[PDB]
């Protein structure tokens, strides 16, 4: 009884590890791909040029 | 007919039905001799769903006013879509072969079922 | 020196290269493509004719052994694979990676409805974390032993990480009685 | 094209003469289980004929003779054969299932069933239906320990539901069935052979109109009675092979 | 060649002559198109080698 | 009197262990499951939104 | 190809094996739908056989080395002879499907059992 409670302090850390991570992944990707269709786009604005 | 021209919707019913009828086709050699008996389940489900879309593709159009006697009709696109899509989605399975015949939209095909 | 036959069967079936392995075939063989290619796959396209002809042979087949089975599943999982979609272009190093991920049998525990998605999602993780490992392959045209641990204990650890979206007419029976009726 | 048409002369060719063989395998079994399946009928009636004189003059009560008064629940069961290319056999056997299913269906009772074969097994697992135990391997040759081990399985889940009133399993600690049912197939004639469900988990007792028991007479009976269910139970399965053959 | 299906069935070295054939609606125009757009990425560096 | 209460505590720690790692691994995987979604969902979600506006520019 | 010049072992090799490889021929568009089942046992062991035997009659050739890795290899007459009896007469029905392809000699057979 007294061991019961030891994993969900393991449980909610590693719940909060995941979502600041999957957060971080996210933002990054996100951004990377919106920059590189920027480019593309100012890629074929020159190209129109 | 490319997902950059048509919605994506439309391709993938579109790749869905031809899937269904040439394995449906392609079945067709070993059906002819045997039949269903030894077919299993498994595949009588999508025997099933291939015979009657292939009798939902029949229409009643004006053109045969002087031929039936019977006036046709029109269906919009989006009406089409959503139909087949639930014709393939397989809810409509319980329902007999027969009301399938020459038929405009799926209100009428439900009063038709209705009615037999 | 070499050809390959296309048919609008395998078209209609739903792979989209539709190219017949069966027929198929190179003179010049493997000595054009790169080392790290060769040591990676070899015999894949006996692999998948042995494949393909059981599954023409045993098709209606009542029973199955492990070794059958096993064989089914893996040559599902390949044909699986190898389709590609329209105006997708691809670099070599993610090319090997996916013929390595998919000969070592680390996918096996997926069913067949998520093997393509996945394949996609990983190869965006491998990107942004340790991306010099490509950066090797392009100085080195192979895969060195550090490299390929690395690798596999990454992979390890997403899958670990990574989860699956799917998985009257009625007779009677009585007894006779000598006994008169009460 | 020329090639694809000579191939295709010679599969169907090859294809019709092995039916044909396969056939005369069919037909060669024939004889071997029509020849098997008469070789319990002495026992049986010697069973009967003993029962009827115990039950003479004997006590009329008994659990498999009591009815439940309340109608909870009823099990039953459905065999199938063990191999395919049998027609529409085990689809005749579904077909009476599903129609047993749909009378029982009237009363609300939730049932429950039991499966003998691999093929029902799978059409019951493709199907969202809850299975409690299967048994396969054995009804290309019965014997008689697996009969008695199913008829003990069946008299023990009606013993099991003596006092399940309600959700309440009671005493018995488990819920418990209070009916039973079989379906299988009739050898009517070389040509002739139909399904046939029938119940007989509840006995009952017809007066037609109109010795010494060394140890106890209740005792003699319900020693009985379980034999006569396994007699039963082994008489089926040999007639329902010969009727899939 | 960016299909990765030819490279790893049937590889491509210069100086080699390859066939392709097919009926009608199967898409053979769509490999010689994607081969041609993927030689940008290889012209993109200045060297007469590549 | 002191032996009903014997068997009674045994049998709710025989279970206790069992229903106590079933939750926490239910809730673990809820909670990576949600958070895998969210972060899919968003990165498809931004691609979209910057495809449009590469568009509209 | 006599037993006039030469000893009549290699005869009743070649005779055992062509007609395997005769009725193999025979059943194997029966066995491709009909199914394994049906089969009588003689005609499941002689299938057996016959798969064994075409299986174990490829080889590898020094020549492949551009094409595939695995060096290529030599064995006598005599050896084989042997093995082929071995085989025809029905000893080596137990070994797996795959452990028969591109097999070097019985010694290289036995190594690659060993290595599944
Ligand atoms: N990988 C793919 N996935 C989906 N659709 C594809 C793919 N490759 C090609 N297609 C489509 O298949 C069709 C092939 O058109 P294409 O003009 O290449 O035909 P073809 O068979 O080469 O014939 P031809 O050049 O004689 O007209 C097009 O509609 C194209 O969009
Ligand atoms: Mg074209």
């Amino acid at each position: 009884l007294a061991d019961a409670d030891a994993m969900h302090a393991k449980a909610l850390a590693d719940a909060k590890a995941e979502s600041e991570k999957v957060t971080e992944e996210a933002k990054q990707d996100s951004e990377r791909i919106a920059a590189q269709l920027s480019e593309q786009a100012g890629s074929e604005a020159e190209r129109i040029k | 007919l490319d997902p950059a021209i048509v919605g994506d919707e439309h391709y993938r019913v579109a790749q869905e039905v031809i899937r269904i009828l040439q394995r449906y086709k392609d079945l067709q050699d070993i059906i002819a001799i045997l039949g269903i008996d030894e077919l299993s389940e498994e595949d009588k489900q999508l025997v099933n769903r291939a015979r009657r879309i292939e009798r939902f593709l029949s229409q009643n159009m004006m053109a045969a006013e002087q031929f039936t006697g019977q006036p046709g009709s029109t269906v919009p696109l989006k009406e089409t879509i959503e139909a087949f899509d639930k014709l393939t989605k397989g809810e409509f399975d319980h329902l007999p072969e027969q009301a399938f015949f020459l038929i405009g939209g799926l209100d009428d095909l439900a009063k038709k079922a209705e009615s037999l | 020196d070499g050809q390959c036959f296309l048919e609008s069967d395998l078209f209609n079936q739903g792979v989209r290269p539709a190219i017949n392995v069966g027929v198929s075939v190179s003179r010049v063989g493997g000595a054009a493509q790169i080392k790290a290619m060769k040591e990676v796959a070899g015999s894949l396209r006996l692999d998948l004719s042995q494949y393909r002809e059981l599954e023409a042979f045993a098709a209606f087949a009542s029973d199955l052994d492990a070794a059958s089975k096993a064989q089914l599943d893996r040559g599902a999982r390949l044909v699986e694979l190898l389709k590609q979609p329209q105006y997708s272009p691809l670099a070599v190093e993610e090319q090997v990676v996916a013929i390595f991920l998919g000969t070592q049998g680390h996918l096996d525990s997926v069913p067949v409805e998520d093997v393509q998605r996945f394949e996609s999602e990983l190869l965006e993780h491998v990107k942004a974390s340790h991306s010099d490992i490509f950066d090797g392959i392009r100085e080195t045209k192979k895969l060195s032993e550090e490299a390929e641990e690395k690798l596999v204990s990454v992979i390890n650890e997403f899958k670990k990480g990574f989860q699956a979206s799917d998985g009257e007419d009625l007779e009677k029976e009585s007894v006779k009685v000598r006994k008169p009726a009460p | 094209t020329l090639r694809e048409l000579r191939g295709r002369i010679r599969s169907a060719g090859s294809i019709k003469k092995i039916t044909k063989a396969q056939e005369l395998i069919a037909t060669s079994r024939i004889a071997k289980a029509q020849a098997r399946v008469e070789a319990a009928r002495p026992y049986a009636a010697e069973i009967t004929n003993m029962l009827t004189e115990l039950a003479g003059a004997s006590a009329l009560d008994h659990p498999l003779l009591v009815e439940r008064k309340q109608p909870k629940r009823a099990g039953v069961l459905v065999v199938s054969s063990d191999r395919g290319l049998c027609g529409a056999y085990n689809a005749n056997v579904l077909r009476r299932a599903e129609e047993l299913f749909s009378l029982l269906r009237d009363e609300g009772k939730d049932p429950v069933l039991y499966v003998v074969g691999r093929k029902a097994l799978g059409y019951f697992s493709f199907r969202q239906r809850t299975v409690v135990e299967s048994w396969t391997g054995f009804s290309e040759r019965p014997t008689y320990e697996n009969a008695r081990e199913i008829a003990d399985t069946l008299v023990n889940a009606f013993m099991a539901g003596a006092d399940d009133e309600g959700d309440d399993a009671g005493a018995d600690g488990i819920l418990g069935v209070d009916e039973l049912h079989i379906v299988f197939t009739e050898f009517r004639s070389m040509l002739s052979q139909t399904a046939v469900a029938r119940r007989a988990a509840p006995m009952e007792v017809e007066y037609v109109g109109e010795y010494s028991f060394e140890p106890d007479p209740e005792t003699l009976f319900d020693a009985l009675l379980p034999r006569y269910i396994a007699t039963r139970v082994y008489a089926a399965l040999l007639e329902a092979a010969a009727s899939e053959s | 060649t960016g299909i990765k299906a030819i490279d790893a069935m049937t590889p491509i070295g210069r100086g080699q002559r390859q066939l392709i054939i097919g009926d009608r609606k199967t898409g053979k125009t769509a490999v010689c198109v994607d081969t041609i757009l993927n030689q940008r990425e290889a012209w993109l560096t200045g060297d007469p080698k590549q | 009197a002191e032996r009903e209460a014997m068997l009674a505590k045994t049998a709710a720690d025989n279970r206790k262990s069992a229903e106590q790692v079933a939750a926490a691994q239910a809730d673990y995987e809820k909670e990576m499951a949600e958070a895998r979604a969210q972060a899919s969902a968003l990165r498809d979600e931004a691609r979209a939104a910057g495809r449009s506006v590469v568009d509209e520019k």
